[PDB]
Order: structure tokens, then C-alpha cells, then sequence
């Protein structure tokens, strides 16, 4: 019974930083490679970014290098996403997925994601 | 290790056109991902440079 | 293009009940299958409520069944969620939000948002 | 450069008890003033311990 929980994100005023927090439970999580995607509104999924089942490799996206970075806790099963300079583009659902075998077989279990709004 | 992360922590810390969050934000990224500190400190001086009244 | 706006919503003490409209624009509304969510600040989103295109199709959460009550006027373009026996957890912010091509397939436009307190 | 400098920094920058103005404030003066690097090390650290609650 595999289970991810989100948690962090709300109201900011552009130019501002958050961070994110995502809680696994149920798996090692320490072998698989975790990723973090967005879902703004009128589009479809967007890939943000990922990281390593060990860490030590991440791995982003051109809309966002520069401003987000990926880490995670393998002792306390924990997965962080942290945002910098944050633009009123960025207002989205953020949804904490875990990938089976790699970036090879694709997505098997989500988060209920938490919604980021950018607004004054 | 990474002398390259050491100096953008130098770099953002005197920036005077951030505030405190932002200036935190950025060392934040440091620690998370040390790699990124070239890709940081460029978005970084360009939001300073974009928050002067000059 | 798509515009969804909520409706009622404040300051109730604990046990009361609130009701909550959604006002919908610019799609047709009988087609698609519409849902609420509420989400804490600092925290997730969870999931609450559901129905389906022409109703007669309704799903309730866990948490709450038999305290909210969902349903939609297709004649009006709109959409209530009404609360009941409130206790103190379930202050959120709540959000109207459209599902893409039926329940399981995720969020395409959500609203603004408002606030739902429960104290004394 | 200094080699006393950096192990400092890196020791500063890990401190669990500190907040970021006490962080940022330390690390800042072993900027300003690369000789008393370890002298800066024993003030941070006499601080961050008396700061730890149990």
C-alpha cells in the first residue's frame, strides 16, 4: 500500500521563494528514482525535475534551471523541491511521483499534489 | 569541496538589492544541490539586478 | 476562455454549517464532471467531494461522508457544496474545479479559491 | 585560499541550531577577516550548542 503525501506551498507574491516537502511511506524509497512534475491550468503535465535513487544525479527542466533545486533524505523518507525567484507562470498543481525502473517504465504511483498561486 | 559554490555564497551575500527570504532562498539552493551554483548565481545576480531603483 | 469563480464561505463556530457556490463561465457546463477540493495553508491538497456531468453520480471522501452534500444545477451553470456538523480540522481553503475527460484523468482549470474558518 | 578558512565554512554552514541570520553572520565575518577563522569557529559553535533545546 504505497502512499505519498505533499506537503508546503500557498499564496506568494512573485519574485519569492517556497519550499516543498513530499513524504513516502510504505517502500524503501532509497531505490527508486523520484521526480517532481506541474500541472498549470489549460495544459498538460509538465516535467519539472528528478533525482537519483541514491541522489549524487538531478536532473532539470530549460522553464526552470537556475531557480529550483531537488534533494532528498533517504533516512527520514523524505524528498524536497525548493523555488527561487518564482514567476506568476509557475502558479500550478505540483505532484511528487515515484518511477519504477528508472526513466524507463514511466510513473506508478502520485501524490494529491499541493497548488502553488503566484498573484498580488 | 566545490570552491565555485563557496564564492556565488559570497557573491549573494552582498547583494543589495535582494531581501533576506531571497537572499536565503538562493544559499538554500546552494546546500541542496552544490552542482548548480554557476546556474544559481546567474539567476540570482539577474533578479538583484532586476530589483534596483537605481 | 474557461472562468470559474466560488461563493460563500467565513467565519463559523464549531458545529455550525456553511454553504458554498461555484459560478462557472465561458464552457459548456453539462459535460463535463466537477469536483471540490480544500486544502489547508502550509499543507496539501485533499480531495472532497464529486459529481458527475448530468448528476446522479456522486463520491464523497472519507473523511466527511455524511457531513457535505454535493450538487449542481445544469440549467444555471452551477455548482453548491453545503457543510455540516463543521469541526475544527476542516478549515481550508476551498477550490471548484474542473476534471478533464471524466474523474481519474486530473485538473485542467480550478478557481480562486475561498476561505472556510471553524473556531471559537 | 586558507585552508583554516574553508573547513570553517563548511563546519558553520552545517550548523543545525543556528538560524540563517546567525549562519549568515558568522560566515560573513570569516570574509571580512580570514585570520581569526578558528576564533570565529569557537564563538559559532559556543552559540549554536547553547541554543540546542533537548
Amino acid at each position: 500500500e504505497v502512499q505519498l503525501v505533499e506537503s508546503g506551498g500557498g499564496l506568494v507574491q512573485p519574485g519569492g521563494s517556497l519550499r516543498l516537502s513530499c513524504a513516502a511511506s510504505d517502500f524503501t524509497f532509497r531505490n527508486y528514482e523520484m521526480s517532481w512534475v506541474r500541472q498549470a491550468p489549460g495544459k498538460g503535465l509538465e516535467w519539472v525535475s528528478s533525482i537519483s535513487g541514491s541522489g549524487g544525479s538531478t536532473y532539470y527542466a530549460h522553464s526552470l534551471k537556475g531557480r529550483f533545486t531537488i534533494s532528498r533524505d533517504n533516512s527520514k523518507n523524505t524528498l524536497y523541491l525548493q523555488m527561487n525567484s518564482l514567476r506568476a507562470e509557475d502558479t500550478a498543481i505540483y505532484y511528487c511521483a515515484r518511477l519504477r525502473d528508472g526513466f524507463n517504465n514511466g510513473f506508478d504511483y502520485w501524490g494529491q499534489g499541493t497548488l502553488v498561486t503566484v498573484s498580488s | 569541496f566545490n570552491k565555485d559554490q563557496q564564492s556565488a555564497f559570497y557573491e549573494i551575500l552582498n547583494m543589495p538589492n535582494l531581501n533576506e527570504a531571497q537572499r536565503n532562498g538562493f544559499i538554500q539552493s546552494l546546500k541542496d544541490d552544490p552542482s548548480q551554483s554557476t546556474n544559481v548565481l546567474g539567476e540570482a545576480k539577474k533578479l538583484n539586478e532586476s530589483q534596483a531603483p537605481k
